[PDB]
């Protein structure tokens, strides 16, 4: 009775992993290599399409990770390589009269540095943060000499996280969940089709997620398992918490040439008093933020329980502290003032922050970057939009700041998207018979 | 028009009215070129498959392969008015290659038959 | 629930042009093919014309193929037949009906499931 | 033969006799690969567009869309004998997408209509 | 089925029954991309050539160009039953471009004839 | 055996100051030049 | 025995055997290896 009819252009798709291309409207991220974005992008709501999403198996995160690593390395390649810096340093404490938390930080190190001519040497005095100089038994060396050479970041290339859009090639499409209560996995009944995602700022941080995008209605807690405490818990906030953080020292930067066309930048001196770098989070806003987090955690762990926040466990500074870039400078904030409370069934919090110039980023060994100093006082204002929490291995559950796997930050931002392959062909029975 | 895949949630009959929309969106350093070449290879493989079946210039192409019921025993109302193409795709997935094989065989026979008829003075 | 009401003239001199319009209700007009069937006062039923659901395709009985036009407006739920020449042998009661065809993705028809009251056209 | 684009200055009528000359010349390290891939994408986009219109196998494809006069009020002699294709392309530029949209719609109706005609026993 | 090129040693007649097997096999870091693009370019050049002749949708396409005998003076049984396609390709190599040129002219005339026939009210 | 096809009735507007063939020729010359010098002796010991 | 010419003595002769001949080959010295760092993250290996 019925005959096979072939249709081409059928609106169906299958889960697939493909290559995405960047779009964006100097900078570490090469918007020059990327493609200009669509000034009026389309989004098509699928009125009766329910689809299953899984943010933990999303290959867009893995590709974003490789693109960020690649752009970072491409940015650093055409820059001065500081091989002449792995020298013996003679360091003393910059100011022995400090009575502040900064006592012991900022060492005044002297060394015999190379010059433009191979036959000459120059004596250089510079300030280094304590974390960058390790004693060699006073005699010190740079911390990286133990494992790698340092490529100096170009002072002309900004570290500002300019938004990056990921756009699918023809034949593929990106599905957007658009579900205000979506927990990162499972059926999503409000799927819309886009070809490219919104812009994502490649903000690099640990413990706290900065900028990015806020939850529309309530704090959303996303985890691969919840039950397995070894997994990171990504908490997306409903409202931002402003964090006002600065490096108050008026560092004066001097530069010398270290080879033909090779310029080295260092902190020369500091004008005025030496002050500790710090972050400021309002107590009322943070307390409200945690209250929202505790109720949302209770929805998964049970009511009539105790939820404890505690400082992070030991490990590499990047993971145990809140690491982030500010103005191009690298801050490592203590955060203990934010995670020191037990929840049972204007007046800001000031967080000490360390500055480190030698960065071993992305958890890699064998590469290092020297972050050049910035002239003047650094001030950043940013939004805290989410947290990365871990749980201790019981009536009382204890949560601690986590991080170090940068892919989870991108997992937080990419939770809404899935990449699917379009299958334009299909067959179906009809009464239409080809005329023989 | 609902745009690309806008009819994805619509019934199979209604979505047949948007076949040209998805077709347009199948075509429209190394990473970008691989993505573009892959899109071209997939487009051409689908067009070659339509060509083998004798459907090279059509979006809706009727054939001479009967429906064998085992593939799907739903009537026309259930398939075209009460189902979407995604549901159909899933339902008919295990038989797609069988159908494709039959379509190829059907066209081959027709080409030979046409060739013989054009040989009759 | 299904109703078909035929409105049009009942008298035309030979060589005249007339229109009959059948308005439908109680079902989705655009989902059914429709036709016109003629019955002379002393004769049985005769099929005259058939139109698809979309209106793109029209078919006529040979006796009227060069003189009658069938069309439908799917927004007003109205099927209209415009007659030309209107030769004497076309005096009859005309009926509009649904059925007689399906648009390939629908179950077949080849029958007329709903009939109107009809209209008498005197040539 | 006048060679590739040799008919560009000829009238549209005369130029219509050399369509295969340009068609052949549409197909005949990163930079080399990007340019040849781009040539392929442009070729395929034009072939896909002809396919949507039901013109996949023709160079001169006669369709069922009437001319609306507003697009150009010249008669056939003024267009085919007294103009080149470059002048026409300039004159008809603002209506090109309108015509293309109509062509798509016309073919869609024909395919659906053919599907229905083939469903009559 | 004998598989890809399994008919290469078979007679031309028998080998004409396996055209879809090779047809599937024409389509299915810089070197991988370049070869994929080259395969696409060769496929499209052959499909484009078929399109020029009006054979875009057929694997076996009959034409209106007579055989001139000088190209090959063998009978039908001598070619289709007692020869392979490899032998034919060698025998007819010197005349391949001549044949292709004639095919182009024939289709061009056919398109004009169709255009004129469709202009008779 | 390069070909040139005369367009008997084609008049076209040229503008050598907006001709993008020049920008590519410039970029290509710079690229060739740098590729040529890249695999050669780098005289950093000479800056004495 | 495969050769481009056989008669031309300037060509190599490639002889493909029907059965393998086992060759048992060793470096009997129990070398103890030491390594040193020669630059920041650059290690050199030598026989100690
Ligand atoms: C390719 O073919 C060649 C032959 O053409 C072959 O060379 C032979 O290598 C072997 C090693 O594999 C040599 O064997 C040595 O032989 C002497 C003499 O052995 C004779 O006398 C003893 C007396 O007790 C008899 O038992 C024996 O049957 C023979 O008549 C031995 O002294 C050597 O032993 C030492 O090395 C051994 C290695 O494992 C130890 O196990 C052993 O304990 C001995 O060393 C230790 O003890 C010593 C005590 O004095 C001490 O001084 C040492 O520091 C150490 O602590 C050994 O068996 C044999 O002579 C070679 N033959 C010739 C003709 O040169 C290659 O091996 C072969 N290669 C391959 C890759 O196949
Ligand atoms: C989260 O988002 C916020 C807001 O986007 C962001 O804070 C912003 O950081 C940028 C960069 O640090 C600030 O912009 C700078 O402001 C100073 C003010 O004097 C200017 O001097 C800077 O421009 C000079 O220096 C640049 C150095 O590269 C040069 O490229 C440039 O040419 C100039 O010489 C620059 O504009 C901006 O003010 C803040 N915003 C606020 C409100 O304070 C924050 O960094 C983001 N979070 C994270 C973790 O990055
Ligand atoms: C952040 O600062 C607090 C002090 O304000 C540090 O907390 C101490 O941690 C040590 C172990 O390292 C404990 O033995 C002390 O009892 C803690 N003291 C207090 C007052 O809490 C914390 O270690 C700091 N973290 C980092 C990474 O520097
Ligand atoms: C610098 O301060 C630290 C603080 O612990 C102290 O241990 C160290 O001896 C001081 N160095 C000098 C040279 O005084
Ligand atoms: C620089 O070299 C001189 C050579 O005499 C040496 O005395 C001095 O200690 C060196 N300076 C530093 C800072 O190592
Ligand atoms: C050098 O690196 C090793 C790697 O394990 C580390 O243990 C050691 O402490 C480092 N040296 C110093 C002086 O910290
Ligand atoms: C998310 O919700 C789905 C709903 O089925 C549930 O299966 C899953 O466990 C939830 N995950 C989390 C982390 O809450
Ligand atoms: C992780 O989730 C699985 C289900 O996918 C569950 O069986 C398992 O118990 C969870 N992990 C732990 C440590 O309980
Ligand atoms: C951060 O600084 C801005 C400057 O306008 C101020 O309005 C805001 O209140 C500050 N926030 C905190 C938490 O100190
Ligand atoms: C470092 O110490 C030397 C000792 O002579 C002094 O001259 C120099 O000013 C100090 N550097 C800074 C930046 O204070
Ligand atoms: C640092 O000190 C210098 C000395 O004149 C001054 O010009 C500069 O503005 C100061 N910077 C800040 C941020 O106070
Ligand atoms: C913080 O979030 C608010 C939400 O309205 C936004 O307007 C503001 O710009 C955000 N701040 C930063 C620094 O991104
Ligand atoms: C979704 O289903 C509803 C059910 O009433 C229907 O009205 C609507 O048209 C469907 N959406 C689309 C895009 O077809
Ligand atoms: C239909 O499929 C069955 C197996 O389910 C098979 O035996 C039969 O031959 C098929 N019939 C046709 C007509 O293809
Ligand atoms: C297709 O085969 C798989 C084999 O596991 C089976 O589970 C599935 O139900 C089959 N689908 C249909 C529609 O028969
Ligand atoms: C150019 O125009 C002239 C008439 O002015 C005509 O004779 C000639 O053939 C034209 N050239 C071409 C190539 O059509
Ligand atoms: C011709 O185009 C105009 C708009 O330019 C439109 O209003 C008119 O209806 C069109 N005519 C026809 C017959 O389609
Ligand atoms: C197209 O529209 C623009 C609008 O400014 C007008 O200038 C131009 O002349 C128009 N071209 C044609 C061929 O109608
Ligand atoms: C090879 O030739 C023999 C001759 O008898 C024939 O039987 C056989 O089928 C041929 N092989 C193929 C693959 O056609
Ligand atoms: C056959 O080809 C010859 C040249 O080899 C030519 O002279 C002759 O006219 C051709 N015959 C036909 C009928 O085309
Ligand atoms: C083709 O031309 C060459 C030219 O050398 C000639 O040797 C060969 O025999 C010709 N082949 C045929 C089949 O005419
Ligand atoms: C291989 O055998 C062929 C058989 O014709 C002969 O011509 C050729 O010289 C031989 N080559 C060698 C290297 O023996
Ligand atoms: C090598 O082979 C060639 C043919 O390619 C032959 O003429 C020549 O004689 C051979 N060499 C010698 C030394 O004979
Ligand atoms: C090389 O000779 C020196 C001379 O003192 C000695 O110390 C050393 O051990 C020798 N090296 C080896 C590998 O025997």
């Amino acid at each position: 009775n019925l005959w096979v009819t072939v249709y081409y252009g059928v609106p169906v798709w299958k889960d697939a992993e493909t290559t995405l291309f960047c779009a964006s409207d100097h900078n570490v991220w090469a918007t020059h290599a990327c493609v200009p974005t669509d000034p009026n992008p389309q989004e098509i709501h699928l009125e009766n399409v329910t689809e299953e999403f899984n943010m933990w198996k999303n290959n867009m995160v893995e590709q974003m990770h490789e693109d960020i690593i690649s752009l970072w390395d491409q940015s650093l390649k055409p820059c001065v390589k500081l091989t002449p810096l792995c020298v013996t340093l003679q360091c003393t404490n910059y100011t022995e009269k400090l009575r502040s938390m900064m006592k012991g930080e900022l060492k005044n190190c002297s060394f015999n540095m190379t010059t433009e001519l191979r036959d000459k040497k120059q004596k250089v005095y510079s300030l280094f943060y304590r974390l960058d100089v390790v004693q060699i038994n006073k005699e010190y060396r740079l911390i990286n000499c133990n494992t790698s050479a340092i490529t100096q970041a170009c002072p002309k290339v900004s570290f500002e996280p300019i938004p990056i859009h990921y756009c699918a090639p023809a034949g593929f499409a990106i599905l957007k969940c658009k579900d205000k209560k979506f927990n990162g996995t499972g059926p999503c009944p409000s799927v819309s089709t886009v070809q490219c995602t919104h812009g994502i700022k490649p903000v690099v941080s640990t413990q706290l997620l900065l900028n990015g995008s806020l939850a529309e209605e309530e704090v959303i807690i996303r985890s691969e398992n919840i039950t397995n405490n070894a997994k990171n818990i990504l908490v997306q906030l409903n409202t931002p918490v402003q964090i006002n953080c600065t490096r108050p020292n008026n560092n004066t930067v001097k530069s010398i040439r270290i080879g033909p066309g090779q310029a080295f930048y260092y902190t020369g001196d500091i004008i005025g008093h030496i002050r500790q770098a710090h972050c400021n989070v309002s107590k009322a806003t943070w307390n409200e933020t945690l209250g929202k987090v505790v109720k949302q955690l209770r929805k998964h762990f049970g009511n009539n329980t105790i939820i404890r926040f505690a400082q992070s466990s030991g490990g590499d500074l990047e993971v145990t502290t809140h690491s982030f870039n500010c103005g191009g400078e690298f801050f490592y904030c203590n955060t203990s003032g934010l995670f020191n409370s037990t929840w049972i069934s204007n007046d800001s919090i000031t967080l000490p922050c360390r500055i480190k110039q030698i960065i071993n980023m992305w958890q890699r060994i064998g590469q290092a970057m020297y972050a050049p100093p910035i002239q003047g006082v650094i001030r950043c204002v940013s939004n805290i939009t989410g947290l990365i929490l871990t749980r201790d291995g019981s009536t009382t559950e204890t949560f601690r700041p986590g991080g170090g796997d940068m892919r989870d930050n991108w997992r937080s931002e990419l939770y809404k998207y899935k990449v699917v392959k379009i299958e334009p062909l299909g067959v179906a029975p009809t009464r239409c018979k080809r005329r023989v | 028009s609902l745009g690309f895949l806008g009819a994805a949630g619509s019934t199979m009959g209604a979505a047949s009215m948007t076949l040209t929309v998805q077709a347009r969106n199948l075509l429209s350093g190394i990473k970008q070129l691989q993505a573009r070449v892959l899109a071209v290879e997939h487009y051409l493989r689908d067009q070659q498959l339509l060509g083998i079946w004798g459907c090279s210039g059509k979006l809706i192409c009727c054939t001479n392969v009967p429906w064998n019921s085992s593939w799907s025993n739903r009537n026309l109302s259930e398939i075209w008015d009460n189902m979407t193409w995604l549901q159909w795709d899933k339902e008919i997935s295990n038989y797609t290659q069988i159908i494709y094989g039959l379509l190829e065989e059907s066209q081959n026979q027709q080409e030979k038959n046409e060739q013989d008829l054009l040989a009759l003075d | 629930e299904v109703q078909l009401v035929e409105t049009g003239g009942g008298l035309v001199q030979p060589g005249g042009s007339l229109k009959l319009s059948c308005r439908a209700s109680g079902y989705t007009f655009s989902s059914f093919a429709m036709s016109w069937v003629r019955q002379a006062p002393g004769k049985g039923l005769e099929w005259v014309s058939l139109i698809n659901d979309r209106g793109g395709l029209t078919f006529y009985v040979d006796s009227v193929k060069g003189r009658f036009t069938i069309s439908r407006d799917n927004s007003k739920n109205t099927l209209s037949l415009q007659m030309h020449s209107l030769r004497d042998g076309d005096t009859a009661v005309y009926y509009c009906a649904t059925g007689g065809m399906s648009s390939a993705l629908q179950s077949s028809k080849y029958y007329f499931d709903f009939w109107g009251q009809g209209a008498l056209v005197t040539v």
